[PDB]
DNA sequence: AGCAATGTAATCGTCTATGACGCGTCATAGACGATTACATTGC
């Protein structure tokens, strides 16, 4: 397969701590991922704006 | 002298120390037996009617001090054994062992040597471990709920970290901590700060030179110290730091002709008791530095023919036994002829007999 | 040269194998991280995002244990020059080639599929547009990076991109080759062994996380930091 | 690959489940030459078959001497990283040793450790880890140690006897007798406890360089010795010496020099700890202690000071030598303990390689 | 040089503090102490 889940989402369905991902480091919560249909939109919306 | 009450055979291990306040003439020795000797004895009897013994640690015992106060009776005594404690003892009387651990759990993690009681003229201790800290306590009795509280940290100049063996107290303000190899450490009361630490002069060539034993003199200013040279002893003084002399038998110059192990000073600095492992007991004046007389010591003096120890368990003849320790009894402790006016002596021999003097 | 294209996954706020054709194991080069830059760019821009790139060698080389070579633009391109450092060229002929000659009557052989640069680039876009905001595009590269190394990218590709299989091969390959020399002997199991340490799925970072994590500091993966 | 894959399989549980690799256990415990050779052989190709055929991850697993489960496998199932996960090499250890034995095993001549460690030295590398294996392997099998798996210790103590025949019974099954000469400073090979010795003021020197002096002067006293810490052969000798001819000899004493180290080597000459096969009761303890060079200091020894790990040494050897044991003044191990007492207490130690004088003769 | 001793670090079990769920209770995880293995000392 080739979906390329990532990494943020993964944590979250199974088991958290969210202090593990502190020394792990794979934490970074601001980006958020991005369904594809979803992802379509959004950056239809994003160029968009560009004009 | 004049050779009053003894015992021979006291305890069975090897008796290693002495101490007094009037009542008593606390004694540890090897197999953690404190066995208290009743001072005030009369007729001609020896000691051990009155040796009220308990078993203490399994481990041995090497130092004991021991304080009485004048409140409330409040006398405490305090043992160092080779396991790295501090046993005490509520001595209250037939006297009963009553043990008040008064101090702390978390602090019984290394092996303290020896230990001294200053009196309150406010009552504090000072015990060196093994490792070269310094430490000292503070005693607040209150209704009978000790607590001795921790204030010294005084770390060990000379490196790296060597064996602390001897302790002091000055009357105002000084602790004289002899290290392994000279050092003689002078440190003040409440600043915890080191003030000038010498050494034994004498050190030429790579030898033993360890410090047996310090002691202060009354008031408080000479600082009579004890070492060993190579397989020799002497004695070097100084004022609370100066190099003021040597003493020496009449003939290198050397007080005793073997390891001179511990020292005394009497109730008002007019003479020294220099106990040596050669078997015999050396006096000096202060202020003149010579010796006033010799004292032979035998195994036969005891008293009793079945205490006498002239043979060893492996089977030499030890019959000059060294002196672990030699103490001074103040002004009016004994009871006999002559107490109140004269000061008096005590000693323990290595052939495993405490033996009392009277002053002549 | 087979080529392997991802599906595109880009979240905002092509594995190259020089092999032939076909259970086998991949090895680097002796592999180059080339990402082309764009805004639907070479000027200004990408002279400071290849110094970003350049902050990613810590991760390339303490954590993974490769060694860089060159960072020199290539027109529009960052060239992150990446030569393995675990699995030199004699350690690769000793391990899988040397004994894939003798022994050709056993079965259960890898065959080596060669791994070259992979380039799976996405242009973000910003609402600033002409001029770039910096400070947060950090965790935005750094997001993308760390979860194709941890999900996808590394349970079929082990030896190549993986974190605790190539340490736990380097403990492991120096007292790799006595274990067959004393259980059949000659070298045979040599060309396996190596194939299976690559090819057990509890080593990979996945399983770690989800473990009782009992050493409390490994594997800090935090990659592309500022300048 | 998880992507794609995490829908099949939910939750931390069982996904574990999904990632650890099932693993083949292999039981190398659970004897004659020919039984313990069968088990041996038999382990090595089942674990082969294993890697070579169906790719399936080994595990050794064994039950060590107790002081119970320990596994060794291959390649680290272990979760996340233990630092201690450097133990591969431990393994590959364990897997030579066998190898070696099992073909050593039928050529019938025992082979010292010290040979088997110099044949491969660049993974026993230290002979400790091959004598511990060694221990591990044959605690494993339940073969005993005393009838080894034709590996010796390669031999120690030397004597200066003014005899001593030795009869022994030699495997290949057959049974041998032979006779081993004697008679100047040299060593006794070998003799299993089964086999036995007989004999045709014993003088236990620890330092053995003192030893080589007083082996040069002796101012009839057969001076069986060994070295610093005494070799399995040199204790076994004393006991052999004890249970066959303990009549001729008379008053064996030991002599160390008077460090903690000293009385330390006295002390696992004479007395030794829970387990116990052979101890020695018979000597006697007459060291040069701290009261016999002091004592002497006047008609000369260099003299020390203590050591922090000296004192430790001496402090804790304390500690136990009297722990159970009611009283000090009657006890079998009441002249270490004082000794030990008065040298902690005096802060000077002691050694001995110039007073060498007459103390060792008995009078 | 075969056979010891110990100090230290790493790991494992247990206790308690905190957060979450249906003011009390249960689960989880972080921190502390105990146990063991390895090697750096040493004749
Ligand atoms: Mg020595």
């Amino acid at each position: 397969t080739n979906k390329i889940t990532c990494t943020q989402d993964f944590l979250h369905q199974y088991f958290v701590t969210e202090r593990v991902s502190i020394q792990f480091g794979l934490n970074n919560k601001t980006v958020k991922r991005i369904n594809k249909d979803e992802f379509d939109k959004a950056v239809n919306c994003i160029m968009s704006w560009t004009n | 002298f004049i050779a009053t009450a003894n015992a021979g055979k006291a305890h069975d291990a090897d008796i290693f120390s002495v101490s007094a306040c009037n009542s008593f003439t606390v004694s540890c020795s090897g197999d953690g037996y404190l066995k208290v000797w009743d001072n005030k004895l009369l007729d001609n009897e020896n000691p051990k009617d009155k040796s009220y013994s308990h078993f203490v640690h399994k481990s041995g015992l090497h130092h004991v001090d021991v304080l009485q106060t004048i409140e409330f009776e409040l006398c405490l005594v305090a043992t160092t054994s080779f396991s790295g404690d501090l046993l005490f003892y509520r001595i209250t009387r037939k006297v009963i062992f009553e043990k008040l651990d008064l101090l702390d759990s978390d602090m019984k993690k290394h092996s303290f040597w020896a230990l001294k009681w200053g009196a309150s003229n406010s009552h504090r201790l000072v015990a060196t471990d093994v490792k070269g800290t310094t430490y000292i306590w503070k005693f607040h009795p209150f209704n009978w709920s000790p607590t001795l509280e921790l204030q010294g940290t005084v770390e060990s100049p000379m490196t790296p970290s060597q064996f602390a063996t001897s302790v002091d107290i000055s009357e105002r303000g000084l602790i004289a901590t002899g290290f392994n190899n000279g050092t003689v450490q002078i440190s003040e009361l409440s600043t915890l700060r080191p003030l000038y630490n010498f050494e034994s002069q004498h050190s030429m060539i790579n030898n033993s030179n360890s410090i047996r034993s310090v002691k202060f003199s009354p008031q408080g200013s000479l600082l009579a110290i004890a070492h060993d040279s190579n397989s020799f002893g002497c004695i070097t003084l100084y004022e609370t730091g100066e190099r003021i002399g040597s003493l020496s038998v009449p003939t290198g110059e050397f007080a005793h002709s073997s390891w001179v192990m511990s020292l005394s000073f009497n109730d008002s600095g007019e003479t020294l008791c220099s106990a040596g492992w050669d078997g015999k007991l050396r006096f000096w004046d202060v202020k003149t530095k010579e010796r006033i007389t010799t004292l032979n010591m035998h195994c036969d003096d005891i008293e009793i023919e079945e205490d006498i120890l002239a043979v060893d368990e492996h089977g030499d003849s030890l019959a000059e036994p060294g002196v672990f320790d030699v103490k001074f009894l103040k002004k009016g402790w004994r009871s006999g002829m002559g107490a109140d006016l004269n000061e008096s002596l005590c000693c323990v021999c290595l052939d495993r007999s405490i033996r009392w003097f009277r002053e002549a | 040269a087979r080529d392997i294209t991802f599906l595109t996954v880009f979240l905002e706020s092509t594995v190259r194998i020089e092999g032939p054709e076909p259970n086998s194991l991949y090895i680097p080069l002796l592999l180059k991280i080339k990402l082309n830059f764009k805004m639907n760019e070479e000027q200004e821009l990408f002279t400071k995002l290849r110094e970003i790139v350049g902050s990613s060698i810590r991760f390339w080389e303490e954590q993974l244990f490769y060694q860089v070579q060159d960072v020199s633009t290539i027109e529009n391109h960052v060239i992150l020059s990446l030569k393995c450092t675990i699995l030199t060229d004699a350690q690769i002929s000793t391990f899988i080639s040397k004994p894939r000659e003798l022994h050709t009557h056993a079965k259960g052989y890898p065959e080596i599929y060669y791994l070259s640069e992979l380039s799976t680039t996405v242009n973000f876009f910003s609402k600033e547009g002409n001029y770039v905001e910096i400070s947060h595009v950090i965790p935005h590269f750094n997001e993308y990076f760390s979860s194709l190394i941890v999900s996808q990218l590394e349970f079929e590709y082990p030896m190549v991109f993986s974190m605790i299989s190539r340490l736990r091969l380097k403990w492991q390959q120096s007292s790799l080759a006595p274990i067959s020399y004393a259980l059949t002997s000659n070298s045979v199991l040599l060309p396996i062994m190596l194939n299976m340490i690559a090819q057990d799925k509890s080593s990979t970072t996945a399983y770690q996380i989800l473990c009782r994590r009992r050493g409390p500091p490994i594997q800090n993966f935090q990659i592309f930091s500022i300048p | 690959a998880l992507e794609g894959l995490r829908k099949k399989y939910k939750t931390r549980q069982e996904l574990v489940k999904a990632l650890t690799p099932k693993r083949r256990s292999i039981h190398l415990n659970s004897c004659s030459n020919a039984d313990v050779l069968a088990h041996i052989k038999h382990f090595l190709s089942l674990a082969a078959n294993s890697l070579e055929q169906h790719q399936q991850p080994i595990s050794i697993v064994f039950q060590n001497k107790k002081k119970i489960h320990t596994t060794l496998d291959f390649p680290l199932n272990g979760p996340h990283l233990s630092t201690h996960q450097f133990k591969l090499k431990r393994c590959a250890i364990l897997l030579n040793l066998l190898k070696v034995v099992m073909e050593k095993l039928p050529l019938g001549k025992n082979t010292t450790v010290r040979d088997i460690f110099y044949s491969n030295v660049e993974l026993f590398q230290r002979q400790a880890n091959v004598v511990q294996w060694l221990d591990v392997i044959r605690f494993n099998f339940k073969l005993s140690p005393r009838k080894s798996l034709n590996i010796i210790p390669a031999q120690k103590g030397l004597v200066y006897s003014p005899p001593i025949d030795i009869y022994d019974n030699i495997l290949t099954p057959k049974m041998q007798k032979q006779t081993i000469f004697s008679g100047k400073p040299c060593l006794i090979p070998f003799f299993q406890d089964d086999a036995v010795i007989k004999l045709g003021n014993i003088v236990i020197v620890e330092k053995e360089a003192v030893f080589t002096k007083l082996v040069n002067n002796y101012h009839n006293t057969m001076l069986i010795t060994g070295k610093g810490f005494p070799d399995f052969l040199t204790r076994l000798f004393l006991k052999k010496l004890e249970q066959y001819c303990s009549n001729l000899i008379s008053d064996c004493s030991i002599f160390t020099d008077a460090d903690p180290y000293g009385i330390s080597i006295a002390l696992n000459y004479t007395h030794s700890n829970e387990r116990n096969a052979y101890i020695c009761t018979m000597a006697n303890y007459k060291g040069i202690r701290i009261t016999q060079v002091l004592a002497q200091n006047n008609e000369s020894i260099q003299l020390l000071s203590l050591n922090q790990r000296d004192y430790s040494l001496a402090k804790n050897l304390i500690a136990s030598l009297t722990a159970n044991s009611w009283d000090i003044a009657t006890s079998p191990l009441k002249n270490v303990v004082i000794e030990c007492q008065r040298e902690i207490f005096f802060q000077k130690k002691a050694e001995m390689n110039e007073i060498d004088a007459g103390i060792f003769k008995y009078k």
